[PDB]
């Protein structure tokens, strides 16, 4: 999930 | 019997005195203490003051930093976008009525300050959803074998400026009003009278349910289900600390997008819900005044939470504003 | 001849036409329209909005963090103390002011104001003067075997009180005197008209030459001995990449704290001095009011050059404002 | 210098 999370600004 | 009807408005205050003029017309200072029309002011000069450099300089960046300019972030600028269209359509028409006392514009101004204002806050409103089904589409993985691209980003925006014309514009052509509000020196859209010739009541309705009630259900969803997917994924690998944090800090986040989603919208759905239960009674200007007081602010708390906040925008600002470095 | 005047007063407008009043007894609505309180009154609050939250915030998190809690951190908080003065003494009483149009508080209230707004932007200025004195003694180790202790922050404090005391109190005993200026809502120092039975001409000097050329000149020896010290140091060592980057910084902060210490204080002294050697002439009270601009806008832009850019301090705010993570 | 510089909130 990392990378869909950063590219969210999420994470 | 509360107000003093006209024309193209309601004044919240008692004719039976005979001091009462159109808000079109003469300073209401009968409403309100004039140091409270200058507060009043006050105000909108903060909300210009913190609202515009933090929305501008986000564009601004964006064009200084070629990382930002990607799909995923097109909403956020939409939501920048609609952000100004508040500062200047909105808070600064409102700086200068103020100082007057009344809406010094006439129904003309009236209808313009009214539109651009809600327009504005529509998108603003419509990027926020938006953005969750964005965000719940590209990580919850619903559809399989799907890929987030620049042309989902686009229909994303455009449904966004749809949604908002889609109230924006019924008051200008006779489905509900623009009209002074609370103090007179701003127009909203009428949700308080029962103006049967344009049907307040029904438009009430339809803006509590599609624009009020939808977007909360959305929301709630799709962050629901988004808080679920990645609190599963790091139960099922707890053996990463950093796929632990990464869930906490998503949750304590999608907390607070939430909550402060309630802050802006709540109250003008608690006064509207509760003006509509109980027609027959007397609401102050001041008391209209309340639920426009939160939703406006939201055009600098938003930019802070979904901006400020957001690790990639972040960096980007600091060098921006430290001349290039840092 | 310029303005109108009083036993306590000076307004800068002609009674010829016989409307002047008294600054503490009625509305000076001729001086500027009324629009133009209001937006003082906006500015006020936009330095309260901004000024007590930065300030305040500064002492609350120096109570929740013992990292924080060092000598070389005292004059740092004594300037947050320093800008809470200016905030409660000045902006405050100014915002309540305003909205009259003139200064309701009467002579008192004049000497009032006027001692605290006075005493609290002087003990920042020497705040200012202090750090780079103590800066320049832990850093270019100018006398040998000495380590800054506990006990020097202290008189370093003390000594920044004592100065400021040294030109808040002559005006109230007869030195100079208290007095509205600009448009008579805010009382300063008279240092614009000349007026012998308080001797404001030698006054006038006196906080020129020390409370402005001497403070001026410390902070360019001292910072100027720093940046000269850490050049030196890195070219000495320029294996050092980190090195490199900490003489890169020095550098580039010790500018921005220079230009901002002329940004504050430049214009007052730009004007005293051309107001001293042009006797003859007629200043305008918004002519007045640009060097208080300057002037009290600090308590906003010094927390977040010696504050929120500390590296120590900036790291406790963020941790302090999010809940007690990240 | 650089242990100076930390202490005073400088580097
Ligand atoms: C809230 O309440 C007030 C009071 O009821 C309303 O204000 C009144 O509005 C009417 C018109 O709609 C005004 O009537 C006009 O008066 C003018 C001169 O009258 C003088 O004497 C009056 C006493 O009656 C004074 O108080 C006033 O200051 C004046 O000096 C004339 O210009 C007009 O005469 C014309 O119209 C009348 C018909 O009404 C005809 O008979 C004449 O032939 C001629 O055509 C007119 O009479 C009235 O002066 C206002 N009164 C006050 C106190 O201001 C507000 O309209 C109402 N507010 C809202 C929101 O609607
Ligand atoms: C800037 O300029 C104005 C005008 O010169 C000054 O205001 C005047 O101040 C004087 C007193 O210092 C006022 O004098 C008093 O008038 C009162 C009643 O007079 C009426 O008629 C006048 C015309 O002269 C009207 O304009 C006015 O509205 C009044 O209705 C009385 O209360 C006083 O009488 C007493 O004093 C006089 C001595 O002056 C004696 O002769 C009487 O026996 C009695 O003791 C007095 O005369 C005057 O009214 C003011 N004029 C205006 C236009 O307001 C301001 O003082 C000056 N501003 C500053 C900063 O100093
Ligand atoms: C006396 C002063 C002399 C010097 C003036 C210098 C002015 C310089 C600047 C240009 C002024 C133009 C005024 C034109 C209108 C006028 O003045 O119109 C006279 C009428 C008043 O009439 P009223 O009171 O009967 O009715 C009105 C009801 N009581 O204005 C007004 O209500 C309108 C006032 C509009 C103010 C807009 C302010 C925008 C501020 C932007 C931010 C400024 C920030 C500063 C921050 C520190
Ligand atoms: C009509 C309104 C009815 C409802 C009022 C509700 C008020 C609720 C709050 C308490 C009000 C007490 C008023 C007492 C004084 C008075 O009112 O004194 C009447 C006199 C006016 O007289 P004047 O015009 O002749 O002279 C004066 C010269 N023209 O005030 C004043 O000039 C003083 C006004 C002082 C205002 C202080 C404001 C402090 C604001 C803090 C921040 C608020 C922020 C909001 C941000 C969104
Ligand atoms: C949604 C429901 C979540 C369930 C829990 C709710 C209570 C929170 C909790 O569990 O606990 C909240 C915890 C509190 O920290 P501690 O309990 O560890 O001290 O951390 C948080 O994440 C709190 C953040 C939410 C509130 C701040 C954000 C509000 C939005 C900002 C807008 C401000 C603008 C206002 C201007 C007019
Ligand atoms: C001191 C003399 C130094 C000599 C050079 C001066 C010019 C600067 C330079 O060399 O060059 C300045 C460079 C500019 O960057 P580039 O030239 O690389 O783009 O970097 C800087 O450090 C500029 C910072 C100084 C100006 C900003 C800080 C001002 C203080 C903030 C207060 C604001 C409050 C105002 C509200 C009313
Ligand atoms: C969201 C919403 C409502 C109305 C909100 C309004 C009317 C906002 C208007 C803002 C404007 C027009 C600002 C102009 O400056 C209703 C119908 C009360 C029901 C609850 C949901
Ligand atoms: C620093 C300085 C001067 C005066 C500054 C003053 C008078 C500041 C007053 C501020 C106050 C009193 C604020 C109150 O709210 C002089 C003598 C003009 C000479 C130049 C140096
Ligand atoms: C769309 C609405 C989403 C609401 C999400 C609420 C999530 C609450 O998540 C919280 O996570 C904590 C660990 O971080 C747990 O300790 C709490 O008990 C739990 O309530
Ligand atoms: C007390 C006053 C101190 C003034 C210090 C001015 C320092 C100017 O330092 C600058 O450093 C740069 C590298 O970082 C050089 O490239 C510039 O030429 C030089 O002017
Ligand atoms: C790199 O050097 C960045 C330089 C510029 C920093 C500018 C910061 C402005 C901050 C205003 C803060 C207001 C806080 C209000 C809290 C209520
Ligand atoms: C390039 O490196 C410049 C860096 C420093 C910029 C510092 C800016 C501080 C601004 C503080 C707020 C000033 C305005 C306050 C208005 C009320
Ligand atoms: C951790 O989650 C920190 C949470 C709180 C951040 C609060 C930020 C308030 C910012 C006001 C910014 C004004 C900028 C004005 C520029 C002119
Ligand atoms: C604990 O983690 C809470 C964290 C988030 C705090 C977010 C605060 C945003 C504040 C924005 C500015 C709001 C006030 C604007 C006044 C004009």
């Amino acid at each position: 999930i990392l990378e869909n999370l950063k590219d969210c600004g999420l994470f | 019997m509360c107000g003093t009807e006209g024309p193209n408005f309601y004044v919240p205050f008692s004719n039976k005195t005979g001091v009462v003029r159109s808000p079109f017309e003469a300073p209401q200072y009968y409403l309100a203490e004039p140091w409270q029309f200058s507060m009043l002011a006050a105000y909108m000069f903060l909300l210009i003051m913190l609202g515009f450099p933090i929305n501008f300089l986000t564009l601004y960046v964006t064009v200084q930093h070629k990382k930002l300019r990607t799909p995923l972030n097109y909403i956020l600028l939409n939501l920048a976008v609609a952000d100004l269209f508040m500062v200047f359509g909105g808070f600064t028409t409102t700086l200068y009525t103020s100082l007057h006392g009344y809406f010094v514009f006439g129904p003309t101004g009236c209808n313009l300050q009214g539109f651009f204002a809600t327009l504005g806050g529509e998108i603003a409103l419509w990027s926020l959803v938006v953005l969750a089904i964005e965000r719940y589409v590209v990580v919850c993985k619903p559809m399989s074998n799907f890929r987030f691209g620049e042309n989902h980003a686009i229909m994303g925006v455009a449904f966004t400026w749809v949604m908002a014309l889609a109230c924006a514009a019924p008051p200008l052509v006779g489905w509900s009003r623009y009209i002074p509000e609370g103090m007179q020196c701003s127009c909203g859209i009428d949700y308080y009278t029962p103006h049967e010739e344009t049907n307040n009541e029904s438009f009430v309705i339809y803006m509590f349910v599609v624009h009020f009630i939808i977007p909360l259900i959305v929301i709630f969803f799709c962050y629901g289900q988004l808080v679920f997917t990645v609190k599963e994924a790091a139960a099922q690998q707890q053996e990463s600390a950093t796929t632990q944090k990464a869930e906490k800090e998503v949750t304590r986040m999608v907390i607070i997008m939430v909550i402060a989603f309630l802050i802006c919208w709540l109250p003008y759905a608690g006064v509207a819900f509760y003006i509509f239960t109980h027609q027959g009674s007397c609401f102050g200007p001041i008391f209209m005044t309340i639920p426009a007081f939160f939703a406006k602010t939201s055009a600098v708390y938003n930019p802070v939470i979904y901006i400020m906040m957001n690790k990639q925008f972040r960096n980007c600002m600091v060098t921006t504003l430290c001349c290039g470095k840092n």
